[PDB]
DNA sequence: TCAGGATGTATATATCTGACACGTGCCTGGAGACTAGGGAGTAATCCCCTTGGCGGTTAAAACGCGGGGGACAGCGCGTACGTGCGTTTAAGCGGTGCTAGAGCTGTCTACGACCAATTGAGCGGCCTCGGCACCGGGATTCTCCA
DNA sequence: TGGAGAATCCCGGTGCCGAGGCCGCTCAATTGGTCGTAGACAGCTCTAGCACCGCTTAAACGCACGTACGCGCTGTCCCCCGCGTTTTAACCGCCAAGGGGATTACTCCCTAGTCTCCAGGCACGTGTCAGATATATACATCCTGA
């Protein structure tokens, strides 16, 4: 058993090294269906189309969560918490 | 020479809404600014609008879409409505 | 025949005329139609409308008559939409508004 | 004589590498003024900022990088001086032809670069009062290593940095001694050094009360004239700017006196460089020659040619004294059993090389020297522990009484001086202060410039002076004025003669006029000589040795003026830190 | 014709992917109330950037959402995106 | 016994006074000085119109009073109520100017 | 002329003024130069900008337009000034 | 229909720089995506920057003026270099 | 008669008419110079291989010979102006830069 | 501190493919030549607005010194978070079938550019008085040691 | 918990200077034509988005267990605030010079619009080797132990 901490950096650094997608596509396809669905009622998506909204979306939750590290840090922790996330959001300007 | 300004058309739509209140001139300035600001962003959304579609017209569908794009919410909502009604009163005319 | 302005037509008090002007030589696009001046007068001032009712409303709760940059930047910043729109504008001679976090107040 | 006696290699002809200039050469009349021309400019300040220059340069390790790789332009420009005046500086330089206006730095370079030169003469200032005053903690302290002062000191938000030392300053300055400048200059012309003020005997003695004793130690005594400062107010180290403002407060003039002032203070009672410089001077050993307290490389005193001829002569010498000091009876008798390891490697490869060597033909004799220097080194163990044509830069005795920047002696005339920058144990890389052997190879490498400006700045460029000046020291004037009663309180003895490449051109092409010889000794160098430059030396035998030297100065300093505008163009191009892979990205984009 | 309503998808961006998310970013140690305010900040993000996309369509009179009108709607909101055209 | 209010009371009065009022709170020739001097480096012998520094002091002092309310937020994240060079650097950071 | 050392004119008070119109009740004291470096980036940046606009016009006057064209440039419209 | 990308533009740049590497498609579209972006950009200042000036011209005045105000340092020094050894060059043949 | 194309009169491998035509059909100005083509087709080229040689570089450090996203995400985000340029764009497919924070490191 | 065992990792060989590189027709768009006319460049002028001085005043900045309170370090606990392992689920991949709607073409008319005549709305000039800033003196409130 | 002193509010009075109204006088908006083409509109082809089914199997999930991290408490001491006193330079009101920005009248050459021609670039076919996968190997790291 490895001590807890151990696993951690090494999925950092698997994670840190590739480029593919983390979220699983059918189940975020769903979701952006879900959403639209309270805009226009039957619309239809080119494939492209959901493959770019996901590329950005996980950009920026990527981007979110380096903001949200740093916040945590700051206050001498290393778990990051719900405050952190609204404090980077409020910081950017998105809040 | 002549330098041309928004300020009687805003002291007009004051005197609309506040049939008994003044304005600096330096209020006016920011308000003039104001205006020039919201044209520029407006005209600018329609003119990608038009470029996107082949289009070399800019027409109300154009600004109607801007104003969706950058307006939010109900002030979105409300200004598509002067809008229209505005559009309607000059053709029905 | 007599000519009545075409911002009476529709019934505003923004020029349709200038807009038209202005949208042309701007170089927006290669023709501008017949509407476009019209809805975009409207709009404009609608938002007018809204900014300056906010205003006149802040000024009457510090008892004075003038507006001032004081007031435009109160009532900006205290409407959702309106500060959401003016985000990243810098209003000249307006101040903030009055805040002071909880954990700083005496307890 | 038993075996050819090894012929003594005598000190006296045959020194290290570094001779000496007795300061007498001069004893006969050279005041003439005859090497005037256009390019000349009278600068009361040399002296001073050559003492400021070497001063920083024999003490490296106590000083800030960015005050290492000083020039003699930053410190005009720093310090706004302007040369040409021997009442001071003066005020403003004209420009071009004719000029109604005068350069004035500001008009001139860019701005920055003016800020940058008075931030660095501040830190200069700064590190001197610290390394003088910082010493109840002497020397070694809580902050040793590295610079006693830093950039992040000098812009600290103490924002009065130099309040205390000023105050200290102020405190023991009025003992440790003001400069000529800032002695109250006698108005009485009465009370002199050897003459007293006030009649204190009011009578001699003569009735002595003990005829026994008619003897008395008190002829006739009076108060005393020792020299004073100025008033509080007048004393310039009294003015209360220096606290925020720092050196940039004073009197361009009184910037210099002050500067000078600290150094000598520095000097005498940082008691870190106080023991240091008298441990380097006088440890054990006294000079390869003699005590003397300036001397110089032997290649700058004589030049390439000469030293050359005369060690070669010298080589051929020593090794017939090698062969026969390995086949000498009783040094042959003593070598069986092991006598020295240099006795018998020296030997054995001195033998062969002789073999290897006699193959050599008498137009290899001469490329033999400069070739096999290399293995010619640790040959010197039994003879002198250097060459008699060494590396200078590499010894402990010859570092505190050597003069770098000096560049040559002309007889009649005075001395070349090349007040250039650093070169002891840092910024050595390409340091043109070496020996004559590497100095050639490294001038040689920069006519066919094989190395440019980026290598120039990648070999530690920025640690190495941008710029330079080049200056005439008129010694036989001065040292004629000691001898003859000290007719100087404020004369001028430094001249200056180029700043930069274009004016190096025509010194050069002014000093060969100089180097032709007389022909008209036998007449009936050029024409408006009288009026401008005095050209035609006078017309004897006298000059033709200077005329050698003259011959070896223009050699070098058209050596030295590919590496010199190479600098010159270098600081231009590469002025600021910058990416400079983006521009040599430019030349692989053509 | 089958025009279906979903409910909850939301919950399909699971856990584990929001922990790869999170080491992407470098993160070690992951509270467990971040979970569910991630899902409502990509919520927010989606709607913003599916109301423009939709907002162009509708624009065009098409019925298809395209990959252009994701390009603009990001571009219009200052999060321009290489590799899909534009 | 001099009367003395407590650490704290008169820098909350202060926060309401300079919240409260909307003039400039840098004084005008200190400011210009600094807008000409770092001009320099760009151009030699600019000069500026009166209303073109006042522009430019009007958004930097809106800069900055905006700059201090995001370290303060960070400054009350860490738990402290003194603002310290550490949370300058982390706004700036998370804004995206360094 | 030279022109040196004018960032010691924004004075520690005005900078702490500023920190109270911000809402900031207690003030470290390495505080103010950092903040000074801040505030001399923020000027560079805009100063720069409004200079190549003056060039550009050929002109020798540093005109509001230019520093409202400049900010604005960099995101931060100035309303009050044309 | 002939739809126009940089396509073999950046492929022969990339042939003068490292001649022996190939380049995968999506990196391509990529570096097609850059160029009009970058296009698009200086574009837009430029037009400003005339519109500021009350001029109807693009000239190269604005170009350069635009690649300064959007470049950053050494890569705008090293741009304007290359643009002004161009029209030179197009100008003196 | 013989034809000889702008962008090869001016030394440049992108095409200078095609950017001449998209400057005049893309409503930046009523008219457009003669030399604004040339230079922003230098402009542009140079951009590219500024782009293309780090990314080239980053791809050959990782023994391949096509670069990929990957490497076009490296090249820029270890470049200090270009990632200046582009601060505000997503690459699509280009991952981030291994970066761990030292805190999180053990010891 | 040195080390051994287990594990994840950098290393080395084999094969397998499909994505990139290489190679023909054609057609559209770039190049050449040419003319016109207006945008841009230049010279002359004038006036206003920026820079620089001067002296008085007083508000703000600087400096110094308690001392109170907040930053910070150290410690102890307890619960939430990571790690592992078996069981369940649904993503992914393929294949099949279908039709909505994207995308292109061809007609043709209604809308916008353009232009000359006419005019009336809005701009610059010029007064004038009232809203607001300021002051001074009294009222009320707020903070801090009891 | 109640009072003493400092801050702040308030009411009345006074003065000024800018907001707001009036008045010519352009010159930009409006009206009424003609002229061309941009886009509305109908119609057709065929791509690709949608739905469904089946089989693999990797990822998600649930639970168990343990320890590491977060958070609360305490104590220390340094460092910033509050206030007094000295010092300095900002500000204001006035004055003067002169540089540079704006206006005006010519002049000319550069760019658009047009027509003709042909080749550069793109769509469409083909090969093979770079990279991914598999599989077998020594190397470095982690965890526990002496």
């Amino acid at each position: 058993r490895y001590r807890p901490g151990t696993v951690a950096l090494r999925e950092i650094r698997r994670y840190q090294k590739s480029t593919e997608l983390l979220i699983r596509k059918l189940p975020f396809q769903r979701l952006v269906r879900e959403i639209a669905q309270d805009f226009k009622t039957d619309l239809r998506f080119q494939s492209s189309a959901v493959m770019a909204l996901q590329e950005a979306s996980e950009a920026y939750l990527v981007a979110l969560f380096e903001d949200t590290n740093l916040c945590a840090i700051h206050a001498k922790r290393v778990t990051i918490m719900p405050k952190d996330i609204q404090l980077a959001r409020r910081i950017r300007g998105e809040r | 020479s002549r330098k041309e300004s928004y300020a009687i058309y805003v002291y007009k739509v004051l005197k609309q809404v506040h049939p008994d209140t003044g304005i600096s001139s330096k209020a006016m300035s920011i308000m003039n600014s104001f205006v020039n600001d919201v044209f520029e962003r407006i005209a600018g959304e329609a003119s990608r609008l038009a470029h996107y579609n082949k289009r070399s017209t800019i027409t109300s569908r154009e600004i109607q879409t801007a104003v969706r794009l950058l307006l939010p919410g109900e002030l979105a909502k409300h200004a598509v409505s002067e809008g229209t009604k505005a559009v309607t009163k000059y053709t029905s005319a | 025949a007599k000519a009545k302005t075409r911002s009476s037509r529709a019934g505003l008090q923004f020029p349709v005329g200038r807009v038209h002007r202005l949208l042309r030589k701007g170089n927006y696009a290669e023709r501008v139609g017949a509407g476009a001046p019209v809805y975009l007068a409207a709009v404009l001032e609608y938002l007018t409308a809204e900014i300056l009712e906010l205003a006149g409303n802040a000024a009457r709760d510090n008892k004075k008559t003038r507006i001032i940059p004081r007031h435009l930047q109160l009532a900006v910043r205290n409407d959702e939409e309106l500060n959401k729109l003016l985000g990243r504008v810098t209003i000249a001679q307006g101040g903030v508004l009055p805040n002071i976090q909880s954990v700083l107040l005496p307890k | 004589a038993h075996e050819q006696v090894e012929p003594a290699l005598i000190p006296s002809n045959w020194t290290s590498v570094i001779p000496l200039l007795t300061s007498d050469f001069k004893n006969q009349y050279s005041v003439i003024s005859r090497l005037k021309n256009p390019n000349m400019k009278p600068v009361p300040y040399a002296g001073d900022i050559i003492k400021l220059m070497a001063f920083i340069n024999k003490f490296s390790s106590f000083f800030h990088s960015d005050l290492q790789n000083l020039s003699f332009q930053d410190f005009e420009v720093g310090l706004d001086l302007y040369p040409g005046d021997p009442n001071g500086s003066a005020a403003g330089i004209v420009k071009g032809p004719e000029d109604t206006s005068l350069l004035l730095y500001p008009d001139f370079m860019a701005i920055k670069d003016i800020v940058y030169c008075q931030d660095k003469m501040n830190l200069l200032f700064l590190s001197l009062l610290d390394l003088t005053f910082t010493e109840n903690f002497d020397g070694k302290s809580a902050k040793k290593k590295g610079p006693l002062t830093t950039w992040e000191n000098l812009k600290s938000s103490s924002k009065k940095v130099f309040s205390n030392p000023l105050y200290r300053l102020r405190l023991v300055a009025r003992e440790w001694g003001y400069p000529r400048e800032w002695r109250q200059q006698l108005p009485s012309d009465q009370d002199i050094s050897k003459p007293k003020t006030a009649l204190f005997e009011q009578d001699e003695q003569t009735p002595v009360v003990d005829p026994s004793h008619p003897e008395i130690l008190t002829p006739n005594i009076y108060t005393w004239n020792a020299n004073e400062p100025l008033p509080l107010e007048s004393n310039p180290l009294y003015n209360r700017e220096m606290d925020k403002n720092g050196i940039l407060a004073l009197k361009p003039m009184d910037r210099v006196v002050l500067l000078r002032a600290l150094t000598d203070w520095c000097a005498s009672h940082s008691s870190a460089i106080h023991d240091e410089i008298y441990k380097l001077t006088h440890g054990k050993k006294d000079p390869v020659f003699g005590i003397q307290t300036q001397q110089v490389p032997r290649y700058t005193i004589e030049g390439v040619d000469n030293t050359i001829n005369q060690f070669k002569k010298l080589c051929s010498l020593i090794q017939s004294r090698y062969e026969i000091r390995s086949k000498k009876k009783h040094f042959v008798k003593q070598l069986k059993e092991g006598k020295k390891p240099d006795l018998s490697r020296k030997l054995e490869i001195l033998k062969e090389i002789k073999a290897e060597l006699k193959n050599a033909v008498k137009s290899e004799k001469d490329e033999l020297l400069f070739s096999l220097y290399d293995k010619w080194v640790p040959l010197f163990e039994g003879e002198l522990p250097d060459q008699p044509l060494a590396n200078p830069f590499s010894e402990r005795l010859y570092k505190l009484r050597l003069q770098e920047f000096f560049l040559g002696r002309v007889p009649h005339i005075g001395d070349f001086y090349m007040p250039r920058l650093h070169s002891y144990g840092d910024s050595l890389e390409m340091s043109t202060f070496t020996d004559l052997r590497n100095l050639q190879a490294l001038l040689s490498k920069f006519k066919n410039n094989e190395y440019n400006a980026f290598t120039l700045f990648e070999n530690d460029g920025q640690s190495m002076s941008a710029q330079f000046k080049l200056f005439y020291h008129d010694t036989p004037s001065l040292a004629h004025d000691v001898a003859r009663g000290r007719n100087t309180s404020g004369k001028v003895y430094w001249y200056e003669l180029c700043h930069d490449s274009a004016t190096l051109l025509e010194f050069l092409e002014f000093l060969d006029y100089k180097i032709v010889k007389p022909q008209d000794e036998k007449k009936e160098t050029t024409d408006n000589n009288p009026s401008i430059n005095t050209n035609p030396l006078p017309k004897d035998a006298k000059y033709n040795t200077a005329r050698k030297k003259l011959q070896i100065l223009k050699e070098f300093l058209s050596d030295y003026y590919f590496i010199l505008r190479q600098f010159e163009q270098m600081k231009v191009q590469f002025a600021d830190m910058k990416p400079g892979k983006r521009q040599l990205r430019r030349i692989q984009r053509q | 014709r089958h025009r279906k309503v979903l409910r909850d998808n939301i919950q399909g961006i699971t856990k584990p992917a929001i922990r790869r998310l999170a080491r992407r970013g470098g993160v070690k140690r992951i509270s467990g109330l971040i979970y569910e305010e991630t899902r409502g900040v990509l919520k927010v993000f989606l709607e913003n950037v599916i109301r423009d996309a939709v907002t162009y369509t509708e624009h065009a009179k098409r019925k298809t959402v395209t990959a252009m009108d994701v390009v603009y709607a990001l571009k219009r909101q200052g999060r321009t995106l290489y590799g899909f055209g534009g």
